[PDB]
């Protein structure tokens, strides 16, 4: 008794259905409101310049041509419904125009309610291209953007709209995070206007405002270098009298430096540009070869303790420390 | 002669010898032109990744000829010239090395590429060290 | 007309075929030649001690209820034709019968011969699992398996053979790896028997040995240590009326080897049993800390050059010379 | 009294505090029971990563017994007795602490584990440092 009331009316919706016409296609614009529920954050791959990103995308918007009456005011349908009638060819594309990959489950759930309105939502996982400027590497922050709109109706067509205030229209799970190296300080959501060969299209976008995390680095590769450039300059305090010694003291030195420079990009994409890294580490090789040549300086006078060791003992503390305090204040402060 | 007296010898003639090599290939690309149009994009990289360099009016072509112009120049000092200056000679290139080295650190090229400079700065000062008795 | 003529083709082998039987169910044992082409062996998972694999799968038996005879010898046909007919149910599975991760493309070839014989291929993408045994890090070895068989068919059912020379019949494509810190020196191919709750099963079995590079780690680990075991050896040199200088230089290399020691295993996932590397670290570690210790002692005994110091200069660099030829021969001989 | 005074029997009182302390945890739960639960995982540890050392018939808890029974005899004769076997307890110590940063270093555990050691072990020399005049 109960699936005969309800195939009448679905045969009362679809009879006379022309699913190839959007709603007011005559009459007004179709207004769409969109909200998005991320479920993860997936990871960020440096190399590819990309990123991963599990949703629950969820979409609604009123259909005049759907309106019922029955025992209940919402019908709670099987998503093989929504292949049945028009729906927003809506699609996640990275850039202009070009669709990002997308992973769409079979479950896309459709709820029609008495007055008419439509939510039609659906679990997608994409991966979206985000350039990343790594100038201020590893102190650096990125927007990556997540870009979608209708790919064949323009704005006169079709817009799309917030479901509530923007910020409040995209959530993030708490315990979505799959970042690594990454922290997600939080996003921002926005709309604009793209202009297309194919005409103009709405695009609805959200950036995510990503900081690295300076941890790993602090401790791999400014920690030990740092160190070395103290360990360097503890040679002004020995008595020039130790030549073989020195000697050892500032090449094993540059040497340590030598390995550390190396094994720091070994991780690192080969960009061309210089990073802030490479150039804490070539002023610290500076510091370190520098100690070594003020030895040779002193050992050509050396026929009392030299003057040049008693004022090296201030001036290359004192230049080392002025530059890290430049240096951490102008990559911090930001 | 005594070891001493023939080591000093050959690195002050290899060392001038090598590094008046090394200037010549960034100001005239004869004897290497593919080295030369190498060399160019370095110092290209090292103002660009230097701006206040580039912000006194000092640029590449500025940069590329003054370091090469002391190479050279120290470098014959180091292989004729005997006395005070061979070993002011010395001191100076002493001086650019790190000045090479802060550039090549400063776009993190591999091993490879600075070796050479490196391998000579501990063979330029360890002349130093046997300057004189 | 040509459409007709096999249309009664399809016709005629599909009339009173049961796919629900296995070929020779009654008569004999359906023998199944497989062979594997690796199109690219996909990355390592350390984490998740797992690895992907893109594959060619190829399938070859005989079904002579699939005779037939007409103007061709071989029925080049549409993948559609593999779902109406019955195929083996081979699967991929990691461990016993635990069927690992498949993503199939819709496109599988088959190919029928007069003879009756089908070759039935298919692009397979395949996660399986890895275990890993870190002890000799970074000079490890593993060996991953591949293994799949029928899920349902006994060895009494169905058995599996190689179509070539066992070697040859597993082939992976020159340029089709995709490790970065991994080496593939080569795989073993080999046949097994597994009893489970549901029966007996013929499983085919293919080892992948890989070799870590221990490259980065040399970097990153090994020569900083080094320089700074002889680095602080150095002190040996030097003068004992020296002592805020070489106080200095013991805890700043102490403080040096404690930051590199933090960061060799800031990658490394927390496993129990310490690795190969650590031993390492350790002994390195003791050597700067016995280094200060000496001082500490000469110091102690300073009212002429130690005696201490003298010995010194010839035990520790001797003792670390030792290590380094057992400790290497041990882990490369290998 | 001089600083040198003050200051060498504070470090010489607190480290063989700390160390008694220490010894005390590996033999005797009273104190806490928790630090001993943990500390008889981690000398398991050490001697399964140390096969030779049980191939000799030495097990985690001979070995325990001795670093702690050490550790509580040195602490207490730098705490109490004055002279040379005081400084001789401060080195036994420093022989110690290298072992016990041997095995930390030897399993792989963070910097809060092992740091209260290394940061005494910079203060146990510096006391043998300030011994005598
Ligand atoms: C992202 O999600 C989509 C939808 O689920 C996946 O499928 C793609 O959907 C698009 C629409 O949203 C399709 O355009 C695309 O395939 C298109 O096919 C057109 C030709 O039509 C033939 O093929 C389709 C698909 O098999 C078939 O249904 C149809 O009956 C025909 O046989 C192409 O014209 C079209 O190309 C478009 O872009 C090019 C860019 O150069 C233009 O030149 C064309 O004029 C046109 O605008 C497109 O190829 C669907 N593709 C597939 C494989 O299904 C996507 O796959 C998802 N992304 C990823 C990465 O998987
Ligand atoms: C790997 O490739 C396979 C094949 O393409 C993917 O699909 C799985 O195929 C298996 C056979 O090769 C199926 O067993 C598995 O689903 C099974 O479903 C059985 C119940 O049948 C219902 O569901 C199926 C699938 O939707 C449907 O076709 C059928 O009409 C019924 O509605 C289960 O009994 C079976 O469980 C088995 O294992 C459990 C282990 O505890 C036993 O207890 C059971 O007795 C039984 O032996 C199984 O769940 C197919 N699954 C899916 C999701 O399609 C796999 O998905 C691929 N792997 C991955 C990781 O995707
Ligand atoms: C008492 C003092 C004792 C001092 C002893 C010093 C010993 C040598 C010190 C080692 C420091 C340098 C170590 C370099 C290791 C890597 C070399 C290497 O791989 O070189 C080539 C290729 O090398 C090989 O394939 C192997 C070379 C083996 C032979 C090495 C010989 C070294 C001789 C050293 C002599 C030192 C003399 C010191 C005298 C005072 C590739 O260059 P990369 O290092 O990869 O460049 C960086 C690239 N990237 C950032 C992208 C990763
Ligand atoms: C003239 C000589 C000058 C010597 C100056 C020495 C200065 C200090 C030297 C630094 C060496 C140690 C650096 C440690 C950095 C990381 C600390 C850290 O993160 O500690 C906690 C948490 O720390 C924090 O959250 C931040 C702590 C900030 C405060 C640090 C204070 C340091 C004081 C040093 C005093 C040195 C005095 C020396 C006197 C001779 C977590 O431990 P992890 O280091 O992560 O342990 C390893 C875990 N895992 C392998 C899995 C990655
Ligand atoms: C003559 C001696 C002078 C000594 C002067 C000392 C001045 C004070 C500094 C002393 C040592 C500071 C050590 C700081 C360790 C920080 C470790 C770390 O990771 O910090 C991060 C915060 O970032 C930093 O601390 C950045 C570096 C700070 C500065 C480091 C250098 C010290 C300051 C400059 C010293 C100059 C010495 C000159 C000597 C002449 C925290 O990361 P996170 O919470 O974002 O996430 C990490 C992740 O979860 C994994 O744990
Ligand atoms: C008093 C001074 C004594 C000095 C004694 C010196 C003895 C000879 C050693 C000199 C330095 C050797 C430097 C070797 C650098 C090797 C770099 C490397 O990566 O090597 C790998 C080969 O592996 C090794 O070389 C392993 C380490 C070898 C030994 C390193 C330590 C030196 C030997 C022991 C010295 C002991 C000193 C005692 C001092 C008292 C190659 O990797 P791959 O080709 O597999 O792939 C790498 C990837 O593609 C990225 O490039
Ligand atoms: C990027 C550029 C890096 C440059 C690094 C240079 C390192 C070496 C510097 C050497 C400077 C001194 C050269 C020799 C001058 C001279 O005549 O010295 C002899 C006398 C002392 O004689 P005696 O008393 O030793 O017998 O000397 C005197 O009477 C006067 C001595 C003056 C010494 C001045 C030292 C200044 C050190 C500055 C260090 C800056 C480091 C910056 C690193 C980025
Ligand atoms: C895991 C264990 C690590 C142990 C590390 C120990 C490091 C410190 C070793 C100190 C040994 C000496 C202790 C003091 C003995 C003594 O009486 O010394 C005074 C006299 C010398 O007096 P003076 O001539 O200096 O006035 O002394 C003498 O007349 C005799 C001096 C003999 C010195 C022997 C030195 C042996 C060094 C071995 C180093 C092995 C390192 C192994 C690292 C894993
Ligand atoms: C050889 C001597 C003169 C060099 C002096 C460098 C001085 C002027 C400093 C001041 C500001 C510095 C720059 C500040 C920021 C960056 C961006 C970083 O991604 C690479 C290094 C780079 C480009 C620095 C290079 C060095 C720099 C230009
Ligand atoms: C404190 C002193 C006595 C320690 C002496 C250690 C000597 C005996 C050496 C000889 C062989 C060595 C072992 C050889 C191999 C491994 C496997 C590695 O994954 C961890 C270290 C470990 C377990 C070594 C520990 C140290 C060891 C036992």
């Amino acid at each position: 008794d109960n699936t005969t009331v309800f195939t009448r009316i679905l045969d009362r919706l679809l009879d006379g259905y022309d699913n190839r016409l959007r709603p007011g296609l005559g009459e007004r614009v179709t207004e769409v409101k969109t909200d998005i529920f991320v479920t993860s954050f997936g990871p960020v791959s440096d190399h590819d310049m990309e990123y991963t990103i599990d949703v629950f995308f969820r979409q609604s918007w009123k259909d005049e041509r759907l309106k019922f009456k029955g025992p209940m005011t919402v019908l709670r349908l099987n998503n093989l419904m929504a292949s049945k009638i028009w729906t927003p060819d809506t699609f996640f594309h990275n850039g202009k125009k070009s669709v990002a990959h997308n992973m769409t489950m079979p479950n896309k759930l459709l709820r029609i309610t008495e007055d008419g309105t439509l939510l039609y939502t659906m679990r997608l996982t994409v991966r979206a291209e985000c350039p990343m400027h790594l100038e201020d590497f590893p102190m650096d922050a990125h927007a990556c953007p997540l870009k979608f709109g209708s790919y064949a109706y323009t704005r006169a067509e079709v817009v799309y709209e917030w479901t509530r205030e923007p910020a409040r229209s995209v959530v993030v799970a708490e315990d979505g995070s799959r970042l690594n190296q990454y922290d997600l300080l939080g996003q921002t959501v926005d709309s604009g206007i793209v202009q297309s060969s194919t005409g103009e299209y709405v695009v609805m976008t959200t950036h995510f405002h990503l900081k690295r995390k300076i941890g790993y680095f602090v401790i791999q590769t400014y920690l030990p270098c740092i160190m070395t450039v103290i360990l360097s300059q503890v040679s002004f305090w020995l008595n020039r009298e130790s030549v073989p010694a020195r000697t050892v003291f500032g090449v094993t030195t540059v040497l340590t430096m030598t390995t550390l420079s190396i094994s720091a990009r070994n991780s690192l994409p080969k960009v061309a540009y210089a990073t802030a890294m490479d150039w804490f580490i070539a002023v610290c090789y500076a510091f370190v070869f520098s100690a070594l040549i003020e030895f040779a300086t002193v050992n050509y006078f050396t026929k009392s303790v030299s003057k040049i060791d008693r004022l090296s003992r201030i001036a290359f503390p004192l230049l080392f420390g002025i530059f890290n305090l430049v240096y951490w204040a102008t990559y911090l402060n930001r | 002669a005594s070891p001493r007296t023939v080591t000093i010898v050959a690195l002050s003639v290899a060392l001038g010898l090598f590094f008046v090599f090394m200037g010549t290939i960034k100001l005239t690309p004869r004897l290497s032109k593919d080295a030369y149009s190498e060399m160019k994009r370095a110092y290209k990289s090292y103002v660009r990744a230097l701006p206040l360099l580039k912000k006194m009016g000092i640029n590449s072509i500025l940069l590329r000829k003054s370091i090469g112009a002391l190479e050279v120049a120290c470098g014959i000092v180091m292989t004729l010239v005997p006395g005070r200056p061979k070993d002011v000679a010395n001191f100076f290139l002493l001086l650019l090395v790190l000045a090479v080295l802060f550039f090549h650190q400063l776009v993190g090229d591999p091993l490879k590429r600075y070796a050479h400079a490196l391998v000579f700065g501990i063979l330029l000062t360890c002349r130093l060290l046997i300057a004189r008795k």
